[PDB]
């Protein structure tokens, strides 16, 4: 309760299952029991709570919406508990969180043991690792112009991008990456910059996609 | 309530 | 099921001004000891949800009295005295009466800024792009306010459905503001079948749209 992490593959094809560890960091002692859930949530939408089990039993509460394809248990021995799910659906990639909640007596008030991990982020896909291409976006805008670089075609999240090996940061915008309907992943990075510097400056943009061990960098210049 | 722990 | 209702979707906010949120529940959430069993959270922008309100009204430690939470049996409202900027991020209300736990479906708090008109810029495929088989054309709306804006594509001339994705950053920690990217994709020898290229946004900055375009070649 003092602290809580999880683990598990991050990419997880439907046919297989998808199996999460969260390990319990317990803190001051006490005495009665905690209720430990398993929460998760689809990128850009809310929470759905999934199933959950007091630390003191082996009896395991769960979502109906959830088709019974969920299967939680824990073992304090081993200060853990376990999410594991299949069949899957490109509907379960999601962050998932697991929460252990208590009221608390032990103090002159009642108050509350409340404690989240911070999550992993699960993608459900048959898409093959793949490594993305990069294209550098140059100025088609007479004060400042913007350059930038678009990265495309790449499985799975997530990639990293910096500008001249991460010395320009001022400026930069490196756009959230949308699912195309071929599965794979395509994002931008954009700078602004003085029109005047581009004939002085060099302009790099460092792309780091390590699920496919890709690293690109491309100069962009007009 | 359901889903809470009690602490004392 | 116990179906949580909240409202608004997504709340801007001038900074010093009071913020309400609204939360229903299907059924009472009183329970047989006659507490009510409703929990507010807050989620931050790039963190985990936590406890902010619990049992209707209770603060948790480190919460500062600007929150407050009222409600009866079935009617719930989180109000926020006067909005700060480190009150931003998702709002949620929970229910724990009964399984299923259920949650309300979110509530944006954001900073309202004044209005900022976005600056626009076009960017024509590179050649390695067009060698590749499919293309993707870029249209840039830069350091803006609100989030609210149109990108229509625009064809030699003549308006462009579909073949086109939407791509927003969250509002920027430094200066409050949005930038959004549009990308026009199409197979190449449709790209070359075509002579000008163009994105015209518009936005409540701007007295008239904004049009930034290119000739292939």
């Amino acid at each position: 309760q003092v602290q809580l992490v999880e683990s598990g593959p991050g990419v997880v094809k439907p046919s297989e299952t998808l199996s999460l560890t969260c390990v319990v960091s317990g803190g001051t002692p006490g005495r009665g029991f905690l209720y430990w859930s398993w929460v998760r949530q689809p990128p850009g939408k809310g929470l759905e709570w999934i199933g959950g089990t007091a630390t003191n039993t082996d009896i395991t509460d769960y979502n109906p919406s959830l088709k019974s394809r969920a299967a939680i248990s824990k073992d304090t021995s081993r200060n853990q508990f376990l999410l594991n799910l299949k069949p899957l659906t490109a509907g379960d990639t999601a962050v998932y969180y697991c929460t252990s909640r208590a009221k608390d007596y032990r103090g002159p008030s009642y108050s509350r043991i409340d404690v989240w991990g911070p999550g992993v982020l699960v993608t459900v896909s048959s898409a093959s690792t793949k490594g993305p291409s990069v294209f550098p976006l140059a100025p088609s805008s007479e004060s400042t112009a913007a350059l930038g670089c678009l990265v495309k075609d790449y499985f799975p999240e997530p990639v990293t991008v910096s500008w001249n090996s991460g010395s320009l940061t001022s400026g930069v915008h490196t756009f959230p990456a949308v699912l195309q309907s071929s599965g794979l992943y395509s994002l931008s990075s954009v700078v602004t910059v003085p029109s005047s510097s581009l004939g002085t400056q060099t302009y790099v943009c460092n792309v780091n996609h390590k699920p496919s061990n890709t690293k690109v960098d491309k100069r962009v210049e007009i | 309530a359901v889903g809470i722990g009690a602490v004392f | 099921d116990i179906v949580m209702t909240q409202t608004p979707l997504s709340l801007p906010v001038t900074p010093g001004e009071p913020a309400s949120i609204s939360c229903r529940s299907s059924q009472s959430l009183l329970d047989s000891d006659g507490n009510t069993c409703l929990d507010w959270f807050l989620q931050k922008p790039g963190q985990s949800p936590q406890l902010l309100i619990y049992d209707v009204s209770n603060r948790v430690s480190g919460v500062p009295d600007r929150f407050s939470g009222s409600g009866s049996d079935t009617d719930f409202t989180l109000k926020i005295s006067r909005v700060e900027a480190e009150d931003v991020g998702v709002y949620y209300c929970m229910q724990f009466v009964e399984f299923p736990l259920t949650f309300g479906g979110g509530t944006k708090v954001e900073i309202r800024r004044t209005v900022a008109a976005p600056s626009v810029f076009i960017f024509p495929p590179s050649e390695d792009q067009v060698k590749s088989g499919t293309v993707s054309v870029v249209c840039l709306l830069n350091n803006f306010y609100p989030r609210e804006a149109s990108v229509k594509w625009k064809v030699d001339g003549a308006l462009k459905t579909g073949n086109s994705q939407e791509s927003v950053t969250e509002q920027d920690s430094k200066d409050n503001t949005y930038s959004l990217s549009s990308t026009l994709t199409l197979s190449s020898t449709e790209y070359q079948s075509h002579k000008v290229y163009a994105c015209e946004v518009t936005h409540q900055g701007l007295s008239s749209p904004v049009t930034k375009s290119f000739n292939r070649g």
